[PDB]
RNA sequence: UUGGUGUGUUU
């Protein structure tokens, strides 16, 4: 659920521009070779957020 | 069924493709829907 | 704002949301003695380029 | 608009260094000693928050849609 | 006091610019319409009169029933939307562009209807005058801008333009001829007719114009031996001799005549080629046998006695002949004397002591704006009024009815003339459509914010576009600080197309009686008392066009009238100006001069002022208080002496220097400054103005351009007409207007080359770019002639990304008083002709619901109508475009006007900005994305810093545009010590301070760093230039211009191919490229394209009478040349669809093409 | 304007959709790259196709 | 020359009409035909003829004919010509001038130089170019949209069997 | 899947 006063692939956008840890991240694998049809909890790190 | 949303007093209210269509509380007279019950996506690039 | 995001893994070559890294200096013969490159001079070339 | 947050040139992260750069400026800095401080040395990430103007405050200033 | 430095003066452009905003000319002469104008229109002609008088068959009944109505005050207010449910409410400019309205207010208007009885209804809704955005009249001039965002108005939009029918119009001040002003032209050779002495005449009050008195001298350049002149008038047919009409308007003898005109009885010359003029006008000898000479050919009707003959004559020569200097007659001497002005003048021309007058000193014109122009169309559909209201009278009064005048009244006229007036523009009534001054207003433009700044400024030229004559077009050079010399658009526009600069102001329309009580207030002396053998030397003066007195000395009254305008006796915006040359002195007070502020110059040895600038710094602190030491805006500045205003007349007789330092004659051989000249003539000058700006000279689109100075300008002007086309942000409410057209440029920064000027279009609070890295290297020749290269994870980090807005529409109609229309989800079945995308993503009541994604080709309102007496609905769905992806906002649903429903939507993506996207320098350098490069790929400097925008070497040596160069280091200057570097021209920043400073903060002096290959790393042999400069993002792009088309769509009318991008149509082979495959001689590629790709088809011909009437049935195969009972001699073609057109066009004209298949002879 | 200002060529298939060209074809066609608009017709048989492949090559 | 121009035909008795693809009518708001200019015009002809046919049954005023064949003689000059010098133009319920036959074919766009010598055609394409050098001289870029927009008839033969059946799959 | 006018912009 959005109603902001920004529009919504502005905010995923943004996100997409923000730095994350990735210190272990070669256990795991990559998005496009992961044994999951869409997305699961072996390659995922889901975010939800709702300030 | 929908929920119009009005334009000043932000009621959610629902018509029934009858109803003259103004604010139940001032007469103003804009509404909007609201966002669908699906969920939208974003490629975030 | 009720915002669900996923987390997957790609690289640069993607796109450049996953740069790793920010700005990366390079150099080598700081003094040019090989004469690789050559400097554009009004008058005199030790005295203008700065060490 | 609001702070981008990686420099458009190299891509260090920056978006966070716009609250406690107007603090900065609260107390009487100059820009250049304010972007000093933070260590922002290439011009990369001087021109990603030197330049950049706001109104993402006008756009608050709307007493509520809602 | 001190120096007047620059920034003293950027005080005093803040001043004015927080004074007035911008769009004063829109503002303050709507509100002398609304204030003045209607009153007066109305109060013009107030009175109509009816008589039914007598013999109504009657008993004698002689009785003047004289009907008579006389129309008082106009009523004002706020607009009101009366609902279709009949209440009446406080209509807003939201809630007007929301809902298609017209934001349009009551005009009321009394009736003061009377009777005579000399025997022998109330505030009528009269019309709807739509009301400006930001007026006074206006619900929105004050009212709190805090509350502005509880009414949806944003602080830094100014207004100005109208709303009409929902959308934005606006009125271009139109550019019409000046009126009433003594000219001479010279004409063209292949003529018998050589000099010229024309004007147009208008009246004072309404500026309308009504005759045009027009001389011709007989004469070419020895042919046409008699050397004399006739004149042509208004109402006539035919040419009438010059002396005859003298003897007409009252002055009959020749010696009278000659003393009149002549002012010298030792100018020999002319007083020699005066004589023929006399000789051949001698047959007609006193006044009245020649106001029966023109009573012959100028309508006064035949067999018309010489009494009313001789009247009309009388009213040709009452009114209809120099009207504007009056109406009223006993003034010959007045008349007579303007006219014997005139033949001086000619005679002065066609004796040469003078050059010729020429079209484009711009003194020489005025401008119509929304006031001049309301006044013009309001008087036209008044008159319509008057007539209608007369119409209606003669009816109800036959039958004799007390009419209570609200059914009298159906007020559709005014409304349905002014709404279509300005929808269109096409300006007139209706039923004037052609003859008629086309594209008055036009749809508003708000692609970004300063393309709007400019667009509310702009003028245009009617000369049309017939004679292709490049002294109109010319740079003609009164426009120092009036219009732009960057700023006109390429091509078909250019030379007519002048934008108001940026000290511009719009001259209202004033009194100017007190004007004339100013004159006789110091001894003016009458035109009664004049002889000019008595008095050669006075000096003869003007209001706007009358010639009005003499009198001897203008210069003490120059001073006191000057000194009344640095005052505030008069309006200051009148124009008082001298001429000494021809002892003449002119007060133009008229509507739409386009006039300028100057530095009061102390040009009087009396002070030690003198030469230099009486702006003092007292003022400067004054105006850094915001008000004065016991309110002081710029209007005190006006009315304190310090600024004067020039139009284009008082620019004839001035002397400025440009800079204040410029003022004290200054005191050497350094190569880093520029050089002024000396101006050593005259020893002892009297400057009597200084500019208070040199980037003051330029327009709105071209102040923001970094060091106009330093370029080839057509560079300067290419640069300003596409500052239009940048994307950005054009107001700050995008969030509930709805408009069809909205760009929002996600990342925009104050340009680092600001201006001092962009301050005042607040461009660097709202900005429509940014600053990337400019690498001017070829790389690996993909630069080649202005392409360039974009690095692709500067965009992956937000380069320029661009949203996307869009607002559709659509409405109820009403078929019946039963039969409606209704926006609902149709079947498969009882509906016809569905589109052929799908229907799914419609909702329960016709409009989709937002968050769903929406591809093209498929419904957003599908408006349904039942048919007029299954399947029985229309399907007239209103898809979303051909081309476009997106995801919905804000999908607005309301009732019309109408009372029915109404919708508007809002549809939003968002664009990449990819190959071949159009981007723009600040210098015109421009092009396309050649080609993306990813992060490592490019060249890098020593640091790591990379580059994002790499245009050409080539595109420099020729173009020679090295103020691009001298942003790029500035650029760089100012970003590694942090602040905003003052770019605006004409100041004393060389090159040398910014070369100092790169070098002392620690790098090479001339911008170059040794970068590298980004392959190897082996260094790049040659140093590089490399910078941050401003780059901007023009509004086209490759995915609206890409088309490509099979087949499809073709016309009824002519079975070829449609024309247009939006219907998928083809492009135009045209006549040259017919040609040049004629050159390369493969006719067969021809005969490809003229029939097979296109309207191929098949016709018969009877082999008899040659011709195509055969009709053909098929299958049952029979045939029959009915005009020759031929069934045989039969065959078939293949010839184009349209020259079958031709030819059925034709033998429908009677002409008959006959196709025999064989040579003859 | 002159009779190389139809030139026949042939195909290369490429994403990113704009036009491409060599450079040294800028000179007779008399086009720089600040948006210039260039059209392509396509044969429909096999003679045309001959036609452009010998002459207007 | 007598079997194709003898000046007797140069006075029309019958002037004739054309079929109505030449005026076909258009869907003003998709249920009202506005009509074409002719079918107005021939219209407007037929109703001057109809009165023509009415005075010479009647009685008749001897220039209430002759205004009536004048009127006559206008709509059959309109009908082919809306440029005569000197009297004032055939106008239409828009205030705007009628389209004659005359000006369906001069002009730039008339039949002949914005139909028939030039016309508007299909199979074409159109863009923005770009330069790219690593390129022959024979080669020009395509857009992959445009390749899948437009065509070529490749005639199926003995020997192109197997890629076109693939360019099916 | 309208016509027909008219305006602004691209080379
Ligand atoms: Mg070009
Ligand atoms: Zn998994
Ligand atoms: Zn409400
Ligand atoms: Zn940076
Ligand atoms: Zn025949």
């Amino acid at each position: 659920m959005n109603t902001s006063v920004l529009a919504d692939e502005f905010i995923s956008h943004r996100l997409g521009l923000i730095p994350l840890v990735s210190e272990d991240v070669e256990e795991m694998k990559y998005s496009r070779d992961c044994t999951c049809e869409d997305y699961c909890d072996e390659c995922s790190v889901v975010l939800e957020l709702s300030a | 069924g929908v929920k119009y949303t009005c334009g000043a007093c932000a009621h959610n209210f629902s018509l029934n493709k009858s109803d003259p269509v103004r604010c139940k509380e001032c007469g103003h007279r804009v509404i909007y829907k609201a966002r669908t019950k699906r969920m939208i996506q974003f490629d975030a690039r | 704002l009720n915002i669900r995001c996923i987390a997957k893994k790609g690289i640069a070559k993607e796109h450049a949301k996953w740069s790793p890294c920010s700005a990366i200096a390079f150099e080598y013969d700081p003094h040019n003695k090989l004469k690789h490159t050559d400097f554009w001079f009004e008058v005199d070339a030790k005295k203008e380029w700065p060490d | 608009m609001i702070i981008p947050v990686r420099c458009f040139s190299c891509g260090k992260v920056v978006g966070d260094k716009w609250d406690a750069y107007l603090r900065l400026l609260e107390e009487g800095k100059q820009e250049g000693d304010a972007l000093d401080e933070l260590k922002l040395k290439r011009y990369c990430c001087r021109r990603m928050v030197l330049t950049h103007v706001d109104l993402i405050e006008k756009f608050l200033r709307y007493n509520p849609l809602e | 006091d001190d120096t007047i430095t620059t920034e003293d003066c950027w005080t005093v452009i803040s001043a004015f610019f927080e004074e007035k905003g911008l769009v004063s000319q829109q503002l303050d002469s709507f509100d002398e319409f609304m204030e003045t104008s209607i009153q007066d229109l109305v109060w013009e002609e107030p009175r109509l009169i009816l008589d039914q008088p007598a013999q109504h068959t009657n008993e004698k009944d002689n009785i003047n029933k004289r009907y008579e109505i006389r129309f008082g005050k106009i009523y004002l207010s706020r607009p009101t939307m009366t609902e279709a449910d009949g209440t009446t409410h406080a209509m807003f400019p939201q809630e007007a562009r929301l809902r298609n309205l017209t934001y349009s207010s009551p005009v009321y208007l009394d009736m003061e209807k009377s009777m005579f009885t000399s025997i022998d209804g109330n505030k009528v809704h009269i019309g709807k005058v739509p009301i400006m955005l930001r007026s006074k009249f206006c619900s929105l001039r004050t009212l709190d801008e805090v509350d502005l965002y509880k009414m949806k108005e944003c602080p830094y939009d100014m207004g100005g333009y109208f709303v009409i029918n929902g959308s934005e119009k606006v009125l271009i001040a139109q550019e019409r001829s000046a009126a009433n002003i003594v000219q001479v032209f010279k004409k063209a050779a292949p003529s018998p007719i050589s000099h010229v002495a024309e004007i147009r005449s208008a009246l004072e009050k309404g500026s309308r114009l009504i005759s045009t008195m027009q001389i011709k001298l007989y004469g070419r350049e020895d042919k046409g031996t008699g050397r004399t002149i006739k004149a042509t008038l208004p109402y006539v047919k035919q040419d009438i001799p010059i002396v005859i009409v003298f003897r007409a308007l009252g002055v009959v003898p020749d010696g009278e005549i000659l003393q009149h005109i002549c002012y010298d009885e030792n100018d020999w010359q002319m007083l020699e080629m005066l004589k023929p003029c006399i000789e051949e006008g001698f047959v007609i000898q006193d006044k009245e046998v020649a106001l029966d000479f023109i009573g012959r050919r100028g309508s006064a009707a035949l067999g018309i006695r010489r009494e009313k003959r001789i009247q009309y004559a009388k009213d040709i020569l009452q009114k209809e002949l120099l009207p504007h200097i009056t109406q009223e007659e006993g003034f010959e001497t007045r008349k007579t004397f303007f006219l014997g002005y005139m033949v001086n003048r000619l005679l002065l021309c066609a004796l040469e002591r003078k050059d010729q007058d020429d079209r484009d000193h711009f003194g020489k014109k005025r401008l119509d704006l929304a006031g001049p122009l309301l006044a013009n169309l309001f008087r036209i559909l008044f008159r319509k009024l008057t007539r209608e209201i007369y119409r209606y009278m003669q009816r109800c009064i036959e039958t004799d009815r007390d009419f209570n005048l609200n059914l009298a009244v159906k007020s559709t006229t005014i409304t349905s003339g002014l709404k279509y007036s300005l929808a269109t523009g096409n300006w007139g009534e209706q039923k004037k459509a052609m003859s008629s001054r086309a594209g008055v207003s036009q749809v508003l433009n708000r692609y970004t914010y300063s393309s709007t700044l400019s667009h509310l400024r702009r003028t245009n030229t009617p000369i049309g576009r017939d004679g292709k004559l490049a002294k109109p077009r010319q740079l003609h050079n009164t426009h120092w600080g009036l219009v732009c010399p960057a700023e006109t658009p390429e091509g078909q526009a250019c030379g007519l197309v002048k934008n108001l600069s940026l000290l511009s102001g719009i001259s209202i329309g004033s009194p100017s009686e007190p004007i004339i009580n100013f004159l006789e207030e110091w001894g003016m002396e009458p035109l009664e008392d004049y002889d000019p053998a008595q008095h050669t030397k006075s000096t003869r003066i003007f209001v706007n066009g009358v010639w009005t007195g003499i009198h001897r000395d203008p210069s003490m009254l120059v001073s006191t009238m000057r000194d009344l305008r640095r005052s505030g006796a008069i309006s200051p915006e009148v124009s008082i100006i001298r001429d000494i040359r021809e002892r003449e002195f002119k007060i133009f007070t008229d509507v739409g001069r386009v006039y300028r502020p100057l530095f009061i110059v102390e040009d009087d040895e009396s002070k030690d002022n003198k030469g230099e600038l009486r702006i003092t710094k007292e003022h400067i602190r004054k105006i850094q208080q915001g008000y004065d030491d016991d309110v002081y805006g710029w209007s005190s500045l006006v009315t304190s002496g310090v600024i004067e205003y020039v139009d284009g007349e008082e620019e004839e007789t001035i002397m400025i220097a440009m800079t204040p330092e410029d003022l004290q004659t200054r005191s050497l051989n350094d190569t880093a400054k520029r050089i002024k000249p000396e101006m050593s003539t005259s020893s002892h000058h009297t400057f009597t103005h200084c500019e208070i700006h040199p980037s003051m000279i330029l327009g709105v689109a071209a102040s923001i351009i970094p060091f106009p100075d330093h370029n080839q300008s057509p560079r300067n002007t290419y640069q300003s007409a596409m500052g239009k086309q940048a994307m950005g942000v054009f107001l700050t409410n995008y969030n509930v207007r709805m408009d069809t057209m909205a760009n929002i440029l996600y990342y925009p920064q104050k340009p680092l080359a600001k201006t001092q000027a962009m301050e005042y279009l607040k461009f660097r609070e709202l900005p429509a770019g940014q600053n990337a890295i400019v690498a001017i290297a070829c790389y690996s020749g993909y630069n080649q002639e202005d392409s360039m290269i974009m690095n692709q994870s500067s965009i992956d980090r937000g380069l320029f990304r661009s949203l996307f807005f869009r607002s559709y529409m659509d409405q109820e109609k009403r078929f019946g008083i039963s039969i409606v229309e209704e926006f609902e989800k149709p079947t498969r079945a009882t509906t016809l002709r569905l589109k052929h995308g799908t229907y799914e993503k419609l909702d329960e009541d016709g409009l989709i619901a937002p968050g769903v994604r929406v591809s093209g080709d498929d419904i957003i309102i599908g408006k349904t109508t039942p048919i007029p007496p299954y399947h029985t609905k229309r399907d007239a769905s209103t898809p979303l475009r051909s081309t476009e992806n997106g995801i919905v906002d804000q999908v607005l649903l309301t009732t019309n006007q109408e009372g029915l429903k109404f919708v508007k939507v809002r549809m939003r993506t968002t664009k990449v900005p990819q190959i071949g996207d159009k981007f723009a320098s600040r210098h015109g350098q421009k092009g396309t994305i050649g080609v993306t490069y990813r992060h490592e790929d490019m060249p890098f400097s020593a640091e790591g810093i990379v580059p994002d925008l790499i245009i050409n070497p080539h595109a420099i040596p020729s173009r020679m545009t090295v103020a691009h160069l001298i942003e790029c280091l500035l650029s760089k200057v100012g970003s590694i010590r942090g602040y905003e570097g003052d770019a605006t021209p004409f100041t004393d920043l060389t090159v040398d301070a910014v070369s100092n400073l790169l070098r002392d903060n620690g790098y090479q002096s001339r911008g170059f760093e040794v970068m590298y290959n980004g392959h190897t790393g082996k260094k790049l042999m040659a140093q590089v230039f490399f910078g941050p400069t401003y780059y901007q993002r023009l509004r086209h792009m490759v995915d609206d211009k890409i088309h490509a088309r099979a087949r499809g769509p073709v016309q009824v009318l002519t079975r070829q191919p449609v024309e247009g991008r939006s219907r998928d149509g083809g492009l135009r082979f045209g006549e040259m490229e017919r040609d040049c495959m004629i050159a390369h001689g493969a006719a067969g590629f021809l005969k490809e394209r003229l029939m097979e790709a296109s309207d191929a088809f098949r016709v018969h011909v009877c082999g008899i009478c040659g011709l195509m009437s055969v009709i053909a049935n098929l299958k049952k195969n029979q045939f029959e040349c009915r005009s020759c009972k031929n069934k045989t001699n039969i065959y078939q073609l293949h010839i184009p669809y349209a020259a079958k057109l031709l030819f059925q066009e034709l033998m429908a004209m009677n002409i008959a093409p006959r196709l025999y298949t064989e040579r003859s002879g | 304007l002159h009779k190389m200002s139809m030139m026949a060529h042939r195909v290369k298939v490429m994403p990113y959709s704009t036009f491409r060209l060599n450079l040294s074809v800028t000179s007779p066609y008399n086009a720089d790259f600040d948006g210039d608009e260039m059209n392509l017709h396509v044969p429909q048989s096999e003679e045309t196709r001959a036609e452009l492949s010998q002459l207007c090559a | 020359n007598e079997d194709y121009a003898r000046p007797e035909w140069m006075i029309i008795t019958v002037l004739p009409v054309p079929p109505p693809q030449v005026r076909p009518s258009i869907a003003m708001d998709e249920t009202t035909q506005g009509q074409d200019d002719l079918t107005h015009k021939l219209s407007d002809i037929l109703k001057a003829n109809i009165n023509v046919q009415k005075l010479e049954m009647d009685g008749s005023p001897q220039h209430i004919i002759n205004e009536v064949e004048q009127l006559l003689q206008f709509h059959v000059a309109t009908y082919m010509d809306n440029d005569i010098a000197g009297q004032p133009q055939a106008l239409q319920k828009s205030g705007r001038p009628v389209k004659a036959i005359r000006a369906r074919l001069k002009g730039k766009e008339g039949r002949l130089r914005g139909n028939l010598m030039g016309k508007r055609v299909d199979f074409s394409a159109r863009t923005v170019i770009s330069g790219d050098p690593n390129l022959e001289l024979d080669q020009v870029g395509v857009p992959i949209s445009i390749a899948k927009t437009l065509s070529y008839p490749e005639t199926v033969t003995q020997y192109n069997i197997h890629r076109l059946t693939e360019y099916v799959r």
